RNA sequence: GAGGUAAAGCGAAUGAUUAGAAGUCUUGGGCUUAACUUAUUCUCAAACUUUAAAUAUGUAAGAAGUCCUUGUUGCUUAAUUGAACGUGGACAAUUGAAUGAAGAGCUUUUAGUGGGCCAUUUUUGGUAAGCAGAACUGGCGAUGCGGGAUGA
RNA sequence: CCUAAGGGGGACUCAUGGAGAACAGAAAUCUCCAGUAGAACAAAAGGGUAAAAGUCCCCUUGAUUUUGAUUUUCAGUGUGAA
RNA sequence: GGUUGCGGCCAUAUCUAGCAGAAAGCACCGUUCCCCGUUCGAUCAACCGUAGUUAAGCUGCUAAGAGCAAUACCGAGUAGUGUAGUGGGAGACCAUACGCGAAACUAUUGUGCUGCAAUCU
RNA sequence: GCGGGGUGGAGCAGCCUGGUAGCUCGUCGGGCUCAUAACCCGAAGGUCGUCGGUUCAAAUCCGGCCCCCGCAACCA
């Protein structure tokens, strides 16, 4: 039909990943991964550093981050309570050239997690990734290969979905 | 010039000549072929040198190129 | 000191074509060979397993032996006075068949069609080969092809 | 600030992959493989049984390799079962099971191997791989080919893979990859692949969801509400599918609406056509023309 | 069939290298010195290269060959499929290019030698050398004779 | 020098750059896109390799037993290696 | 003629930017009890073919397109090279005789061909 | 042809064997003396000559260069 209209091009929510970066391992980074495993739902994962800084007080491969990836109905939840805790605003830088955004929080018990001093507080980083129908051409193992131009994501579609769907100001 | 190619040429061994070249400037083009692309509206200035019209490639950025082109 | 190693001044020749890395199309392993076959070697640097030694690389030999996932081949070699009997293991990579063999056995069957045909006729055939034998005369017409008279030009600079 | 990537030098120099490589079909090494044949056995071919799983179809062909191209030599399809008494479900495990069974009755019955190398007409679910007869011809031995699907237990490409080797078909395999294998106790379950081979897991499905949430039976079972087919009228489907597959293996075309002729008549009527030189030198002159 | 040297190339990869022009200041000193990007421009490579000779180089041009039929086997095939070697039958002097061939093939035994040098071409070290070191060929050594007056 | 850096299987894709995400900045971690290899493959250099020969994961000991054939160096002896 | 499965050669097939695609196929697409795998049913596994869509994949068409491929009174019988002379030139080098013979450049053209099996408005 | 060195202001360790730069003097602050010196209580100061490579990690291992010190250079 060739139609911009078509139901199949509709976004929306692929993955929301909550990232917490603690320069460092444990308790902290212990109960970090409490905290992700506590808000998702879902157990964390660690993830290493890549090489030796002296100055960040790091060393290769030593437990310092961890994260946890989120899909479904679960992400959208995360994500309309994250952005309470940012009170919907958002910016223009915000948001990637190839049409995904996220944002900061400093404090996970702004989300409403019952403050525990076994716990803490941990500063949180959240990213959603956008897509429409079909995004599994690239990610297959047979006959894999790439979305058309028209069907890709972008920047502004992105800030013009965000500002309908979520009616929050994006501040350019 | 060429007295002062002349010279230069004692301070080199062995034998060298001192041609004028029939091309225009440091260009590839006799002189008249220079004048022929520059009436035609083939070439631009490139700061010391130029560039010449390719009837090759995309049409509508050589045309943006040589506005003065006249397709014949 | 000096360096004579197995692969010694090996660079170009065991390099793979431009352009032409990677995979070996599969019709290199679905070739049949028989003893008594007539075979090119070429190295391929890619399958580094049964390979020529440098020597063999660019000979041509008669198969002699198939095994698994390799032909021996025979090959003659100089070695000062006399020529050597050699041979060489070599996986089927690095093998291929021989042209001019398919073209001399086209020969062998057309021969024996013509002389079949001829001896089927009642005439003989002449069924040996010929070098190109020097032309005959002939007469030329001049019809829209007056001859055109060319002369030596005189020297010219192009700076 | 950076520099541009796509240079024509990057273009020039770039070798391009096989062509069934880009379209991420072939895995040539393992092609390799599968195809090449020992030396000394010179002419003689290998046998692939290629298994394929679209979205609505499951193809198995049982095919060589030559110097010009694959040559089939027998082939079954899902979409051939309707014929069988199989109508839904046809990309399901027992529909695979018995794609397996179709093309090696077929093989036996083009290779004259029936009356011997019946295969397994009593179906339990045992692994048995299929057994030579003394002073007779050898069974015809065939390997698995899945392409590029993931190995995984319980995978319906193993499913085509029993029904094959239950048909007569000799195909070295091993039992760990069925629905039933017990990965801490190396043993097989089998009455739970026998299970899988008459669609049990459906019915237990039907069964289930009917107790549960009879809304989403009616929409995903509707086929089967339809015909009034119940989870314990399953098992009796496949059997009977099986049984008739046994009997006549014959391969049957679908008439053909129409011949060749009109086939190519009507669809040339939505080929586009290539413009002439002359024709593409006129779209630059009036190009030139009219930017003035 | 094989080859990567001569040549060539570098607005083609790697490496080297002259000059402007237009953009980006987001990237650093002070209207812009510099970086960066884009299209150009001058010049190169024994240990660079897409291309790529000439000379030299491997193999074949049948009787131990081709074709038809069917024998052996413990090897091979799903197989009566093959593989190798055969029985029997068909093809005879154009037996399947040229030129030549004081004939071909086989064996034993033992001498001297194991300082070389020169010329054309290719070529390395060196300012070079009647210098030192390689390649192919022809020579001198081992050789007189006519010529270069004389001269390995 | 290596119990894997040997053997088999699987899954994945590297250097680099662009655009984004609290602390966090040029270098910490996460996301997407481009990416013919510009990475990696113990150690010199050359060759080779991309659903891999690279990285990660699982299982292992064929780095085993018996003596023959062959290639390079070559006298077609030995040794080493294949 | 379209399409799919398996291929051969492996860019005339690749790449960039637009457009179009009837039927069938392919595809995206829904779901999680079961075999199975994940931080995550995204990939992988299974189930339904039922609720939707040609948006994307895929196919074809377009571009004085990039790349690739091919051809030539293109350059050029030029560079180079085998053989020869008691040829020329102080020499570097050069011509001639009997032979072979490039690459760059220039111009024009082309943009997958095809085997087996099945299937289709 | 060589062999040894370059490290706070000065003279010296740590190098052999990669994970924290140590000793004496000197400098700075306060005290004690009318003031000085001695003495007493505290603090700063060298990315290891430079340019690179290897490494998880370099003063340390390797290469090139600069400055310093000396050894040897014989038979006619
Ligand atoms: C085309 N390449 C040529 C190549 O053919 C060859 O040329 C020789 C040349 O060198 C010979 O000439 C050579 O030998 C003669 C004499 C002793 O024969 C001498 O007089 C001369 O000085 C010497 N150059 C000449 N007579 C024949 C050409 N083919 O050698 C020179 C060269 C340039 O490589």
């Amino acid at each position: 039909s060739d139609k911009s209209q078509n139901v199949m091009r509709e976004l929306r929510i692929e993955k929301l990943v909550l990232n917490i970066c603690v320069g460092e391992s444990g308790d902290r980074l212990t109960r970090a991964a409490k905290v992700l495993e506590q808000l998702s739902g879902q157990t964390p994962v660690q993830s290493k550093a890549r090489y030796t800084v002296r100055t960040f007080g790091i060393r290769r491969n030593e437990k310092i981050a961890v994260h946890v990836t989120v899909r479904g109905p679960k992400a959208e939840e995360i994500l309309e309570r994250g952005l309470k805790v940012k009170e919907y605003q958002l910016r223009s830088k915000n948001f990637s050239a190839t049409g995904n955004f996220g944002f900061g929080i400093d404090e996970h018990i702004d989300l409403g997690i019952k403050y525990d001093p076994s716990i803490g507080i941990y500063g949180m980083d959240f990213y959603v990734v956008m897509g429409r129908a079909g995004a599994r051409v690239t990610r297959r193992k047979r006959a894999r290969s790439t979305i058309g131009n028209s069907h890709k994501t972008n920047k502004e579609d992105t800030i013009q979905w965000f500002k309908t769907r979520y009616d929050a100001e994006v501040l350019d | 010039v060429i007295e002062g190619l002349r010279r230069a040429r004692y301070k080199f061994p062995g034998q060298q000549k001192i041609i004028i070249s029939k091309k225009w400037g440091f260009t590839p083009l006799n002189r008249d072929e220079y004048i022929a692309k520059k009436t035609n509206g083939e070439v631009i200035d490139d700061g010391a040198y130029v560039k010449f019209l390719s009837r090759k490639g995309n049409l509508e950025a050589n045309l943006q190129q040589f506005p003065n082109y006249q397709y014949s | 000191g000096k360096s004579r190693g197995y692969r010694s001044g090996t660079r170009y020749a065991f390099q793979r074509d431009f352009k032409k890395h990677g995979a070996i199309p599969l019709s290199t392993y679905l070739k049949v060979y028989k003893v008594g076959d007539i075979v090119d070697i070429k190295a391929n640097g890619s399958i580094q397993k049964g390979m020529p030694h440098k020597y063999y690389h660019g000979k041509t030999g008669i198969v002699y032996n198939v095994t698994k996932s390799s032909v021996g081949v025979i090959i003659n070699k100089v070695v000062g006075n006399r020529y050597i009997e050699k041979r060489v293991n070599l996986r089927v990579e690095h093998v291929k068949h021989s042209a001019c063999r398919q073209e001399f056995l086209n020969r062998v069957k057309s021969n024996a069609a013509k002389k079949r045909e001829a001896k089927a006729n009642g005439e003989t055939v002449y069924l040996k080969r010929q070098a190109a034998k020097p032309r005959g005369s002939r007469i030329i017409s001049t019809e829209g092809n007056i001859p055109q008279t060319l002369a030596p030009v005189a020297y010219e600079t192009f700076i | 600030m950076q520099k541009e990537f796509r240079t024509s030098a990057y273009h020039s120099r770039f070798q391009t992959p096989f062509r069934r490589r880009q379209e991420g079909k072939t895995d040539y090494y393992q092609r390799k493989r599968l195809v090449t044949q020992h030396k000394a056995k010179y002419n003689s071919p290998k046998y692939r049984l290629v298994v394929r799983f679209t979205n609505k179809d499951i193809i198995a062909q049982i095919v060589s390799a030559h110097i010009t191209g694959d040559v089939v030599f027998t082939a079954a399809y899902a979409h051939e079962l309707p014929r069988y008494g199989i109508k839904y479900g046809l990309t399901n495990w027992s529909a695979a099971y018995a794609v397996g069974l179709l093309v090696a009755r077929r093989a036996l019955q083009k290779l004259g191997l029936d009356e011997t190398y019946t295969g397994v007409e009593e179906v339990e679910g045992e692994f048995e791989l299929t057994e030579a007869v003394e002073d007779g011809p050898r069974p015809f031995k065939v390997f698995l080919d899945i392409g590029l699907q993931r190995t995984t237990t319980g995978a319906r490409v193993f499913g085509v893979l029993k029904g094959a080797s239950d048909g007569g078909l000799y195909v070295p395999h091993s039992p760990n990859r069925f629905p039933g294998w017990d990965i801490e106790a190396e043993e097989l379950d089998a009455e739970l692949l026998r299970k899988y081979i008459f669609g049990g897991h459906v019915a237990e499905y039907m069964e289930e969801l009917l107790d549960d949430d009879e809304e989403k039976y009616k929409s995903i079972f509707k086929n089967y509400i339809e015909e009034e087919i119940e989870s314990e009228d399953v098992e009796e489907i496949y059997a009977n599918a099986h049984e008739a597959i046994r009997a006549d293996p014959s391969f049957k075309p679908t008439e053909k609406k129409f011949t060749k002729e009109q086939y190519k008549a009507e669809s040339k009527k939505y080929r586009q056509q290539k413009l002439t030189r002359a024709e593409r030198q006129a779209k630059v002159a009036k190009k030139i023309a009219e930017f003035k």
